């Protein structure tokens, strides 16, 4: 699945 | 612009009429906004983050301007902590990284 | 260098004698690498995003090579589900936004 990251 | 990364990179973005904040993630493949009205169908959607998954809306062709600058593509509607421009409409705007 | 935004924007780095994949990522307030030995103290963190927070080890004034550019900085180690440069570091490359 795709991925987002923020943090 | 060149921006500088000292402070999180938060613009305006203009989508359904109305001016939101968000912030530009080159670490996001696609766009997430918190829960809104979009028009039209939407699908099904699954997006890790450095939490875990979460499901969210994918609404395709969608017009957004971001920062004074037109795009028209697909938004993910969910449970974001932050409004996220992620690397699907990053492209549309010319964005890039540079060091 | 000038990195499109068409494919994720990894880069190599060395970061406690290992090379690592990690990914340039304007969205991190904070840089995360997975599970590592790093020396000195440290202390723990909760760090959020989409799904939620994950728990970390903070240390601090550690060398990382990215991309063949030296920083020094604080590094959180633990179960991210990738290797991220947040912008703690990516100041002290340079690194910048464009558009
Ligand atoms: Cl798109
Ligand atoms: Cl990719
Ligand atoms: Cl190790
Ligand atoms: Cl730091
Ligand atoms: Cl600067």
């Amino acid at each position: 699945y795709d991925q987002i990251x923020i943090e | 612009p060149q921006i500088t990364l000292w402070k999180r990179p938060l613009v305006t973005i203009k989508i359904g009429g109305q001016l939101k904040e968000a912030l530009l993630d080159t670490g996001a493949d696609d766009t997430v906004i918190e829960e809104m009205s979009l028009p039209g169908r939407w699908k099904p959607k699954m997006i890790g983050g450095i939490g875990g998954f979460i499901k969210v809306r994918q609404y395709d062709q969608i017009i957004i301007e971001i920062a004074g600058h037109k795009a028209i593509g697909t938004v993910l509607v969910g449970p974001t902590p932050v409004n996220i421009i992620g690397r699907n409409l990053l492209t549309q705007i010319g964005a890039t990284l540079n060091f």
